[PDB]
RNA sequence: GCUUAAUUUGACUCAACACGGGGAAACUCACCAGGUCCAGACACAAUAAGGAUUGACAGAUUGAGAGCUCUUUCUUGAUUUUG
């Protein structure tokens, strides 16, 4: 609930106007760069995610 | 016969004014038309740098200077008589330009 | 650059010649700077 | 082209600064002590002066374009018009510049240090000099830091003679 | 330090009518015209080569120089098996 | 196809000039199928093998070998024992001989320039 | 001084303390509890083809960044890994 929007705005809303909710930083961090190798968490991050019952553990990647 | 500017920017001011008097005695020599060697204000470089190699001591400075002269004449002549006489005035240290600018 | 005498700190970045100043006081003679002044 | 101006007034100090080096670390014979470079149009000649030149010149060429095949191929200058023009260097004690090289080799081969010494000086002193200088403070055979001394002169620095008297 | 041998021409080869080697002390990008480096193979390898001598070495502001000498004809004139007064050190090209 | 028995001293030096150089290959598990690829290219082998294994698969189009490269045929089981780079080492005073190596394939010049053309005169006599 | 997972230290009357040209993050790197791969001149040697290695993984591996694991087709090729 930033702008006063639900709260359970999870799946539904992706990651552009997520930005556009979001102070001046990431407002300018968003095409900061393509990164592919430091984009290398997401890519291991779908490798462990939601195969679990309630409350999980990731699969968490050595990084700077 | 075209009219031409030469440029000549030393460092060592007694070994310009030999360079610049045989320039302008050849070209008299053949009486060519000619605006006299105008010499324009000098360029000084200069470093402050703390005078110990280590830091423990006292403290003031050094500063040290290299001097730059420059001046540069225009002339206008045919081409056989200056192409023979810019080669004959070489001395090491010195730097010698032509510009034929004629817009 | 490190260029020799315990230094890559302090470089003369100025006037395009990268010199370690400690390794310039040795060396501004040849070079042609003289001090007057 | 697209040249800056004062630093090529600047840079080409630091291309004397350096080539020097080798005629310190290469040589030790012919005293090739002041080097010389003069440009002419589009010809770089610095001007070899040996007094023994077999080194160089040898079996025609024996280090004639055989040390500019580093320097020319190190600054990544054109090969030709890296001319290097020989001659002789001037005298041993009896030059200005070789009063440097005079003295940069002539401590022994093995023997006492005062008579290294007390040779080097009558020679020129009455033969075209009242002033050089030369340095020495070491040791003898001890755990001391002890500093015998001596030199021939007094100099010529009135003013604006430091700086033609001190040189490459 | 590995020596890899994959390639002559980038070991030693037309070194014969240079005969001089110069480098820098260098670190990573290997890429280097007029010697048989990238930028790291034959700075190793004349580590070796220069401990059976043939190569003299200043440094000389962080530039690595290098000449060939006397003991060099037992190397190249027989690995490259060619006849006398083509290779030569000593008279390196046509005038010297 | 035939051989000698003089010139071929001064020819074992295709096996023999394989010595340090990083691209050599004295092996069975890539010098006896060197035909596939293209880059697999030739086999030089002897038919005095005591291994009759995968050379007889080969043996069917050896002795009539492709006509783009050469396919060196000797009868002899020196040159694979002494003659291929390691057997007969050519050191002065400590040397170490060991065995020589498996079926060889070399491709190289160098010594070998000339001798690829002086072998029109050895498969007929 | 304290503190610390370490707060990298040099220098203590004028002649130490805005100074080592010490205005800042990853360059600096000298330090701390993770990660690396590079250790060979010659003279020694052995597996030097029936096998070291060059495998760099070759990508799922493999849990933890290209990975150091083989599950194998090797440029294999004694370089050198090695002792």
């Amino acid at each position: 609930s930033y702008r006063g929007v639900d709260l359970e705005k999870l799946l539904e809303m992706s990651t552009e106007d997520f930005v556009k909710l979001a102070p001046a930083r990431v407002r300018r961090r968003f095409a900061r760069g393509m990164t592919s190798k430091p984009a290398g968490f997401m890519k291991k991050l779908r490798a462990a995610k939601l195969a679990a019952p309630e409350n999980e553990k990731p699969a968490p990647v050595r990084t700077h | 016969i075209i009219k031409i500017r030469i440029t000549l920017t030393s460092t060592k001011v007694k070994q310009l004014e030999n360079v610049s008097s045989n320039i302008v005695k050849n070209a008299e020599q053949h009486n060519l038309v000619k605006k006299g060697p105008v010499r324009l204000p000098t360029k000084v470089l200069k470093i402050s740098t703390r005078k110990t190699p280590n830091g423990e001591g006292s403290k003031t400075w050094e500063t040290y200077e290299m001097r730059i002269h420059k001046r540069y004449i225009d002339l206008e002549a045919p081409v056989q008589i200056v192409k023979r006489i810019t080669q004959i005035t070489i001395e090491p240290g010195v730097d010698v330009e032509v510009v034929v600018a004629s817009n | 650059q490190c260029r020799v005498c315990s230094s890559h700190t302090g470089l003369i970045r100025k006037y395009g010649l990268n010199i370690c100043r400690q390794c310039f006081r040795e060396k501004a003679n040849d070079i042609g700077f003289n001090k007057f002044r | 082209a697209l040249i800056s101006k004062k630093r090529k007034l600047v840079a080409d100090g630091v291309f004397y600064a350096e080539l020097n080096e080798f005629f310190t670390r290469e040589l030790a014979e012919e005293g090739y002590s002041g080097v010389e470079v003069r440009v002419t149009p589009t010809k770089t000649e610095v001007i070899i002066r040996a007094t023994r030149t077999q080194d160089v010149l040898g079996e025609n060429g024996r280090r004639i374009n055989e040390l500019t095949l580093l320097v020319q191929k190190r600054f990544k200058y054109a090969p030709g018009t890296i001319v290097l023009y020989a001659e002789r260097v001037q005298d041993r004690g009896l030059s200005a510049v070789a009063q440097a090289e005079s003295m940069k080799f002539k401590l022994l081969n093995g023997l006492a240090i005062r008579r290294a010494a007390y040779g080097v000086v009558r020679y020129v002193m009455e033969s075209g000099a009242k002033g050089c200088e030369v340095v020495v403070s070491g040791k003898l055979r001890a755990a001391r830091a002890k500093a015998m001394k001596f030199a021939d002169g007094f100099l010529i620095h009135s003013g604006q003679p430091v700086n033609d008297f001190i040189d490459t | 330090m590995l020596m890899p041998k994959e390639d002559r021409n980038k070991i030693h080869q037309y070194l014969f009518q240079e005969g001089v080697v110069v480098a820098k002390k260098d670190f990573n990008q290997a890429k280097h015209e007029e010697i048989d480096t990238k930028n790291l193979y034959v700075i190793k390898a004349l580590q070796s080569l220069t401990s059976k001598g043939y190569v003299k070495t200043q440094f000389s502001w962080q530039y690595y120089y290098y000449t060939l000498t006397e003991e060099g004809v037992e190397y190249l004139r027989e690995y490259l098996n060619l006849p006398e007064h083509i290779v030569p050190g000593t008279y390196i090209q046509e005038r010297n | 196809q035939t051989a000698e028995v003089t010139i071929e001293d001064a020819l074992k030096v295709v096996l023999r000039t394989a010595l340090v150089h990083d691209g050599l290959a004295r092996g069975l598990r890539e010098s006896t199928k060197a035909l596939t690829r293209g880059e697999a290219l030739l086999v030089v082998l002897v038919s005095s093998v005591t291994e009759a294994n995968i050379i007889k698969l080969v043996e069917g189009l050896a002795n009539d070998p492709e006509n783009k490269v050469p396919l060196i045929k000797v009868a002899d089981a020196k040159q694979l024992g002494e003659w291929a780079g390691l057997g007969k080492i050519d050191r002065e005073g400590n040397a170490r001989k060991v065995v020589g190596a498996s079926v060889v394939v070399v491709k190289n010049w160098g010594a070998e320039t000339d001798e690829l053309s002086m072998i029109m005169e050895h498969f007929s006599q």
